[PDB]
């Protein structure tokens, strides 16, 4: 056995520090650009909390039926069969989770140079220099061990709190000082709107990035004491906290200021900082590359326990799902993690990959949503200690059609790319688990490989 | 499973040969995290550093609006300082950063007895409807900046009698007015001043003493370069606004030669562009070069300043009956009773803000580009040769997007002919640079033109921008 030892508070660290990253310090800029409006644009982070509140209850209720671990993806291996499962686990290892690793690294490399080059941008080999720097740190102290993981991600957790609290009482002070100009309901809709289609999709599928990452404690079980009980708790005691953090650090945001100096500003924290601090206004960058970094590992944590689990059902080379002795860590899946998110530095402007990500994580959320609809019927006979009342998979499924079929028209060159790009792998499942029976050359290729592996990282395979 | 057993990997890895390689390894990577490490410092380090901003002030970000007469502004109805309040959403609109209200005070005629200075025209309001704006206005993030001239009513600005009762009338009216809120001070024809320079030194002195942002501006009608830096030897600070640009413009040539032989002689310090003290340029200028000369003074390095009704394209001499001093504001085609019907659908401000081809628009576009970026607010300004009538120059601040401004005042078209090796090699001209607006509409936007055969169109100006080179 892995091990059984994270409690509730480390589960709802976890979740914390994944769902708060660099999503908090990006989005809202662009959410005030589609939406034309303050209001319109507080709509869409409002809205977006309900509607993760609501899958988060569905996914709560959908784990406590399925103890099996690698969540997201037993369940639709379980129902829709091994192919579903499998372009689930190929979209997740190889769009979602690596997109999102280089975006929160590239994040904190370009806010921790701001005092540097406080007039332009930084060298671009210095920044990824710095991130991949970073990445090697974070991946060795993941393959040292779990419970300096988990503390460092308490801490990290503290960190970010402390750093929001913070924002969000120099935010609050001008209550008192006088300087609500902004959110007065005389000003309140300071502008109505330009187009006339639904622009609103590319600004909840961008507003919708900083709340990614609240499925991601279904990952990690079987190494959760008391399952059943612990992670509903965390599940609905996270969101709530998340969703009025956002929503008043918006607010915030757009009190200090016009929404024009959003418009132009490329360090959406930085201005708010200067502004409202003037000196040792360097406080604040820090905090949220501090910030920052306590997303990588939150992500490194769970990442690697989803590669390990898609390894010990065949979908995955078995050279992963790698079992140290000596203090147990999955050291080739966190290695092979580590490289993914390292070959996407290669490529640049992954800023205009949010919609990637966001568009892949919708997909694979209403497929997930329809699978536990499908169970609701096909299977009543499981037991459920913890049961959502019905309508919240019609609801949030109605939603997820209406997001999908008005965000596939305004950029339509890019979203196919990406489901072509998802839908190819059934060929490699065919190769690779479809196909048996094969020549001794394979065979004999891979056990070589795969204890030449072994002996390197010094692993026992669990089988 | 597939792989090797526990007890299989611990006879064949407990063995040396495979605890020194990955102990060899793990220093390994240990000296890799720390060489990159120490090289991202080494490339922080030797990377030029970044420039540093100038701390601008409130009328460096911004045009300019001077109104002469508050009665013609509005017409009929309205014509006092409440009347204005209405109106202050266009203002607004037309992303101005300062207001030149005209002359306020009770003047009745050349007497100086019973002319005063620190009390407002029963027309024009009272005490507090003034005030009253000044708030709303900053509200609007718009600055006032109140005119004072003690004879406006007459042929004689500063009377026939002597300067001594003026002067001190002058500075208690100053004492009053910045404790009332005013945000700077406008006097006009100072040539009818006796020395001029000794009292412009004293009012700039006293009103920069209350507050470092304050402003003062003076107006000539004289022309020559000699006389106009006569006053600026004793002043920094000054804002000039003359007829130095007027008088000419029928030639690309000359405005190139009075601008740069007029930057040079001051050594490049902040400066306000304007065709006049007072008059609108319809009075200097063709119908056919409204379009261009707005184009030259928003990018010009400088505040440009422009009367009412400059961003219609206003003219009195497109409408009979109208006095040149107090042309009545076009707001739609009932405001002039006088030969009504021949207002057409284009001298209206209401007319012109819903087609995006009119002077109008053309003026919004261009404010908003000078108050946003880096480089038309406080950038290097370099002019290059080109061919006959063109004048072509390139703002640049630092780092931030380029600016192309080309210009042809001739009546004849002809190719740009721009060239190399006359510029710093910070910001040279690149093969294409995009475009972003021309005076002409008909050509299209956002594609990277070509500018080694670009040609030129009579009376054209463009506005290209290209990147960091
Ligand atoms: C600019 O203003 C000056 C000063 O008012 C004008 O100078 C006047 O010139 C006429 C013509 O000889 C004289 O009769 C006046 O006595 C001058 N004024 C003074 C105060 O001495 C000058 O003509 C103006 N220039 C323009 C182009 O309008
Ligand atoms: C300007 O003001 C300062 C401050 O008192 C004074 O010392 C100086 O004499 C003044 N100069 C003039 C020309 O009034
Ligand atoms: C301005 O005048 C000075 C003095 O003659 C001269 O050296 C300089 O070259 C002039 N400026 C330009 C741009 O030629
Ligand atoms: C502008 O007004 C004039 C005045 O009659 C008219 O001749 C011209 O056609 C108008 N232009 C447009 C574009 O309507």
């Amino acid at each position: 056995a892995l091990k059984k030892e994270i409690g509730l508070l480390s589960a709802c660290t976890i979740i914390i520090g994944n769902i708060i990253g660099s999503g908090i310090f990006i989005s809202p800029k662009g959410v005030l650009e589609h939406s034309g409006s303050v209001g319109l644009a507080l709509f869409v982070w409002v809205l977006g909390g309900g509607v993760t509140a609501l899958g988060s209850l569905c996914y709560a209720e959908l784990g406590v039926a399925i103890p099996k671990s690698g969540g997201d993806y037993a369940y639709v291996t379980e129902i829709f069969g091994g192919l579903a499962g499998f372009l689930l686990l190929w979209s997740a290892v190889l769009i979602m989770y690596p997109t999102s690793l280089a975006v929160i690294s590239m994040t904190f490399s370009n806010y921790v140079l701001q005092p540097v080059f406080p007039n332009c941008i930084p060298p671009t080999t210095a920044s990824r220099v710095l991130s991949m720097a970073c990445l090697m740190l974070l991946t060795w102290v993941n393959s040292s061990s779990v419970r300096w993981a988990t503390r460092i991600q308490d801490m990290f957790t503290g960190g970010k709190l402390l750093a929001l609290s913070l924002i969000i009482g120099v935010g609050l002070l001008q209550i008192f000082q006088g300087h609500f100009e902004e959110l007065r309901p005389s000003n309140a809709f300071a502008f109505w709107m330009t187009p006339s289609v639904g622009h609103l999709a590319l600004a909840f599928l961008q507003g919708s990035f900083a709340f990614s990452g609240w499925n991601f404690l279904n990952y990690v079980t079987e190494e959760m004491v008391d399952a059943r009980k612990n992670l509903p708790r965390a599940i609905f005691i996270s969101i709530p906290l998340v969703t009025f953090v956002y929503t008043f650090t918006n607010i915030a945001y757009f009190t200090a200021m016009s929404p024009q100096e959003l418009l132009s500003s490329n360090a959406v924290a930085v201005t708010f900082g200067e502004k409202l601090l003037g000196y040792f206004s360097w406080v604040m960058p820090v905090s949220v590359a501090l910030s920052t970094f306590g997303g990588i590992n939150g992500y490194l944590f769970t990442y690697s326990r989803l590669c390990f689990s898609g390894a010990r059902e065949g979908h995955l080379p078995s050279l992963l799902a790698m079992i140290h002795v000596r203090h147990c860590t999955p050291i080739p899946a966190l290695l092979v993690c580590c490289g993914a998110t390292a070959v996407i530095m290669l490529v640049g402007d992954t800023y205009t990959l949010i919609n990637y990500v966001s568009f892949i994580n919708y997909l694979c959320y209403g497929v997930t949503i329809l699978g536990l609809l499908l169970l609701r019927w096909r299977r009543p006979a499981l037991h459920r200690p913890i049961k959502v009342n019905l309508l919240i998979p019609v609801a949030y499924l109605v939603f997820w059609a209406f997001l999908l079929v008005f965000s596939f028209i305004s950029e339509p060159m890019v979203c196919g790319v990406g489901v072509i790009i998802i839908l190819t792998g059934v060929p490699i499942f065919f190769l690779g688990v479809f196909w048996r029976s094969k020549p001794k050359c394979v065979h004999r290729l891979t056990e070589s490989m795969t204890h030449w592996g072994q002996e390197l990282c010094f692993v026992v395979y669990p089988q | 499973f597939t792989g090797l057993s526990k007890e299989e990997l611990l006879k064949v890895a407990g063995s040396p040969g495979w605890v020194r390689t990955r102990w060899a390894l793990l220093l390994l990577f240990w000296l890799g995290w720390l060489g990159m490490l120490a090289g991202a410092v080494v490339i922080i380090v030797r990377a030029p550093r970044c420039r540093e901003l100038p701390a601008q002030k409130w009328w460096h970000t911004g045009a300019l609006y001077r109104i002469g007469d508050l009665q013609a502004f509005q017409g009929h109805g309205a014509g006092n300082l409440a009347g204005l309040k209405g109106r202050l959403d266009y203002l607004s609109s037309l992303k101005v950063k300062g207001l030149v209200l005209g002359p306020i005070h009770k003047n009745q005629k050349d007497d100086v007895a019973q002319t005063d200075l620190l009390q407002i025209d029963p027309n024009f309001g009272s005490k507090e409807d003034f005030d009253s704006l000044l708030q709303s206005a900053k509200k609007k993030s718009i600055r006032v900046i109140l005119d004072l001239t003690p004879n406006y009513r007459g042929e004689n600005s500063w009377f026939s009698t002597q300067v001594d009762t003026v002067a001190t009338k002058v500075k208690d009216a100053l004492e009053f007015w910045l404790q009332a809120g005013v945000d700077g001070f406008q006097v006009r024809d100072i040539e009818n001043l006796k020395d001029a320079s000794s009292f412009l030194a004293e009012w700039q002195n006293i009103t920069k003493g209350f507050s470092e942002d304050r402003l003062l501006i003076a107006g000539t009608n004289s022309s020559d370069l000699q006389q106009i830096l006569s006053l600026l030897e004793s002043n920094k600070d000054l804002l000039l606004t003359s007829s130095y640009l007027s008088d000419s413009g029928s030639t690309g040539e000359h405005t190139k030669s009075l601008v740069t032989q007029y930057l040079n002689a001051t050594g490049n310090r902040w400066c306000s562009w304007s065709l006049s003290q007072a008059r609108l340029l319809t009075s200097f200028l063709p119908a056919q070069l409204l379009r261009l000369y707005q184009l030259m003074l928003f990018t010009l390095p400088g505040t440009p300043v422009f009367s009412y009704g400059d961003e219609i394209g206003l003219d009195a001499a497109a409408l009979p009956g109208q006095p040149m001093e107090a042309p009545v504001m076009l707001w739609d085609e009932s405001s002039f009773p006088d030969i009504p019907g021949a207002v057409s659908a284009n001298m209206t401000v209401k007319g012109q803000s819903e087609d995006p081809g009119s002077l109008l628009s053309l003026f919004r576009r261009l404010s908003d580009q000078r108050s946003k970026e880096r480089s038309l607010l406080h950038g290097d300004f370099h002019a290059f040769s080109a061919g006959p009538g063109l004048f072509s120059y390139i703002r640049h601040w630092d780092q931030n997007e380029r600016f192309l401004v080309v210009l042809n005042f001739g009546d004849v078209g002809l190719s740009a002919g721009l060239q190399a090796s006359d510029l710093p090699a910070s910001a040279s001209l690149p093969a294409k640079a995009d475009l972003l607006l021309s005076t002409q509409p008909g050509r299209e936007e956002g594609s990277p033109l070509e500018l080694e055969r670009l040609k030129l169109e009579p009376h054209e100006g463009l506005l290209l921008r290209f990147p960091y080179a």
